[PDB]
């Protein structure tokens, strides 16, 4: 199963989703109600280390795995209001984000790119969800399409 | 067999030093008994008790795992203990590896990154005695595993790793490379008994703290929280937890 | 109904391809303007910033407010655009160092906003902790007559904005220094906090 949530400023959510195989339909059992989002906001506070060193541990945007806990690794990208876009990836083995790494920096690009055409409605204020119909669309077809 | 001698050698010398090594006591200071496995020494009880767990350890690694792993932690701390104590345990020290970096690999003479080198090689000697049975003794027989024990070698590395990083400018350890010799630990964690549980994510929290990492706190409390509540026992008040939910 | 915060919706992937209800672009297609058509606008905003406010300094604090949030969208477009959706773009270097900014909004922002890069970014050196950014005519506060310089505050929130939503929390104040024959030469003093100002150096 995979896990991606945009987290704002103050760490405040503005997306959360979920996305998954059809093999198993009901996706992360007994992590999504109760690990799923403490090591999200656990594992924030590594990637906002990692937001002031200019090499890690000349690109600066995508990031590797950053963690790897009980075999699920999670991945991030700053941008550049700092509004980061960490992702968990859960398998059965041990999954390797290495075969999709080439593949999905034009994942978060083409997120970045719906984020930046979301900000520039005045109404859209900061540190609000996005309540947004077009948005689930637009980010799931590029989820099914691009992995 | 000279493996069956070589093996009642290896059970003798490790006790043998071990209490020798355990007779120490606000480093010895007027405690002048019979003299039977008691010297009393000024300050040099780290002196003799380094060359019996040097000699021990020898004797260990020239009969080369368990045990062996255990013999090298007991040099490990040997060295670490004469270096505690301000002596001239130096260069003999430093020298006293002979046979440490026979079996392990030290290579090193600074402020106990030539003992993060043996820790290291400490835990990976453990973790070849992990490829055994799970537990070896008489008592220990029908044990957990050789993952109840292995747990109190690491998180012992860890509280001796992380007080070398003082927050300062100068970073003894780089901020990240114990934050990782911490996570290799994901052990399934499913029984044993809750009293190391508790320790265990206290200590990791407060390592936690020390390095500055607040919310990977608040994951080892959420931790902490949800193997207190499902235990089958029944427990107390104690003023402990209430400070401990005053800070989560 | 997408994201409510009451729960994370879970959806399965590699569903249908659904319907398509609202696309947009984000290339630039420099499309211009008449300078009397802004600055008609820019007295709007005062015309009735004078009649809602009751001392100067909120007015001054609440002039700043509308180029704060023209601040924090514009941050976002300009690096992204300047770095190049279905184009393939790439990334900057997501600049993280004081004087490796102040090139960027010297030389870019300026230049967006206003035809012409800005002619001057001067350190401070007599102390430390103010860093001016000056020029030579400030084309949007030009119409305003006398000497105050109140209504200077809406470009100085774009400033402002541009540093508060980079990590860098600052705050900018406006002076009039006429120096030679440009007599509205209209220095900002950028001045970051303190408490910015022992990270860069760790």
């Amino acid at each position: 199963p995979q896990y991606f949530a945009i987290i704002g400023k103050k760490d405040n959510p503005v997306y959360e989703i979920e996305f998954t195989n059809a093999e198993n339909p009901q996706g992360f059992p007994q992590d999504l109600k109760e690990l799923n989002p403490f090591i999200l906001h656990a594992s924030l506070d590594i990637v906002e280390d990692l937001q002031w060193q200019i090499n890690p541990t000349t690109d600066n945007c995508y990031l590797g795995k950053v963690d790897h806990f009980y075999g699920l690794a999670i991945t991030a990208y700053i941008s550049y209001s700092g509004m980061k876009f960490v992702m968990i990836h859960g398998n059965s083995a041990n999954s390797s984000v290495v075969i999709d790494d080439n593949n999905m920096r034009s994942f978060y690009q083409e997120v970045h790119e719906l984020y930046v055409k979301t900000l520039m409605n005045p109404f859209y204020k900061i540190t609000d969800p996005i309540r947004s119909p077009a948005f689930d669309s637009r980010v799931r077809t590029l989820a099914r399409k691009h992995l | 067999n000279r493996s069956q001698q070589k093996s009642l050698g290896r059970q003798m010398k490790i006790l043998g030093n071990f209490q020798l090594l355990a007779g120490r006591y606000v480093d010895a200071l007027n405690s002048f008994v019979d003299a039977i496995t008691t010297l009393y020494k000024v300050r040099d009880y780290l002196w003799l008790g380094s060359a019996l767990d040097g000699i021990s350890i020898c004797f260990l690694l020239l009969s080369y795992n368990s045990i062996s792993i255990a013999a090298m932690q007991s040099p490990r701390n040997s060295i670490m203990s004469l270096s505690a104590p301000a002596l001239n345990i130096d260069v003999e020290n430093i020298n006293l590896p002979l046979l440490i970096k026979c079996i392990s690999d030290k290579v090193l003479y600074y402020y106990d990154l030539s003992l993060m080198h043996n820790s290291e090689y400490a835990p990976q000697v453990v973790y070849c005695e992990f490829l055994l049975k799970t537990l070896t003794f008489m008592t220990s027989c029908y044990k957990s595993s050789e993952f109840s024990k292995d747990v109190l070698d690491n998180i012992v590395k860890n509280q001796h790793r992380a007080l070398s990083d003082i927050p300062n400018s100068p970073m003894f350890p780089r901020f990240e490379v114990y934050f990782y010799s911490n996570k290799l630990f994901e052990l399934q964690l499913k029984e044993m008994q809750v009293e190391a549980q508790i320790k265990i994510y206290s200590t990791m929290a407060e390592v936690y703290r020390l390095l500055g990492y607040k919310r990977k706190q608040l994951f080892v409390l959420r931790l902490l929280m949800v193997a207190l509540l499902a235990t089958p026992n029944k427990i107390a008040w104690h003023p402990d937890y209430r400070t401990l939910i005053d800070t989560i | 109904t997408v994201g409510p915060k009451q729960a994370i919706t879970s959806e399965a992937s590699t569903t249908y391809i659904p319907s398509r209800i609202y696309s947009e672009s984000l290339l630039f297609k420099r499309q211009e303007a008449s300078l009397s058509a802004m600055a008609f606008l820019f007295q709007e905003m005062i015309s009735q910033l004078h009649r809602t406010c009751k001392t100067a300094g909120d007015f001054e604090t609440k002039l700043s407010d509308y180029g704060h949030n023209i601040g924090i969208r514009l941050l976002e477009l300009l690096n992204f655009r300047a770095s190049s959706s279905n184009y393939i773009t790439k990334m900057r270097r997501r600049d993280l160092k004081i004087l490796d900014i102040l090139q960027f909004i010297h030389g870019t922002l300026w230049s967006y906003l206003f035809n012409h890069v800005s002619d001057d970014l001067v350190k401070s050196s007599e102390r430390d902790n103010e860093y001016m950014i000056v020029d030579n005519f400030p084309t949007l506060t030009q119409f305003i007559p006398g000497e105050n310089v109140s209504c200077e505050y809406f470009v100085c929130g774009i400033i402002k904005g541009f540093l508060f939503n980079a990590g860098f929390p600052c705050g900018v104040t406006a002076h009039r220094m006429p120096q030679g024959g440009h007599s509205q030469r209209t220095v900002y003093l950028i001045q970051f906090d303190r408490q910015v100002l022992d990270r860069e150096g760790l």
